[PDB]
């Protein structure tokens, strides 16, 4: 779900 | 003011369809692929991987530019419209599904603009 | 004494907008959330944070005085990204093109 952070 | 005369070229002629729906291809899903936000959209959503048991329940038609990809490469559309709401739907599946502000919305939003703006400059 | 004004207006109304509304500008907007993203020791690793929300505020109030400080701030920003986070990792690949840009917007900026 999203940019991997 | 005399309106313009009717047409004379057919849009229905096979290569009319076949050249949008290689643009489609080369042009517009080739540029979004290349993007650096593709990954996620790449194939379909894995609920299970992801962890989003809830995403099958209340997304009802998935869509993902692999299998938009497929589509284009193995005759499954009659013409460019359908698929351009096969775009359409993979970028409003993401907003229904995720929390506006999300990283994966914000990525989409940005394949959209880019969706939108190769669109604009369809063969016609 | 002397306010560097002209080169902070410049600063604001031309480097900042130009960044702040580009398409990779979301997770540099706002100072990094560690507990919302589960980076627990993102502050243990970046001891000078910095970001385009807090720049921002900064060139509205007019914290700054030099203009050097306030380009530092984004290069600052850009340093603490490339330095916790993986080359190659979407983030970085933002930072860079976000980075490349100010670069370029920072070479016209008005003298003192």
């Amino acid at each position: 779900k999203g940019l991997g952070k | 003011m005399n309106p313009p005369p009717p047409e004379t070229s057919n849009p229905n002629k096979p290569k009319r369809q076949t050249n949008q729906l290689q643009y489609l291809l080369r042009v517009v899903l080739k540029t979004l692929w290349k993007h650096q936000f593709a990954w996620p959209f790449q194939q379909p959503v894995d609920a299970v991987k992801l962890n989003l048991p809830d995403y099958y329940k209340i997304i009802k038609t998935p869509m993902d530019m692999g299998t938009i990809k497929k589509r284009l490469e193995n005759n499954y559309y009659w013409n460019a419209q359908e698929c351009i709401q096969d775009f359409n739907t993979m970028f409003t599946n993401c907003y229904i599904y995720n929390k506006p502000g999300d990283d994966i919305v914000l990525m989409a939003e940005a394949l959209e603009k880019l969706f939108l703006q190769k669109i604009n400059e369809l063969p016609t």
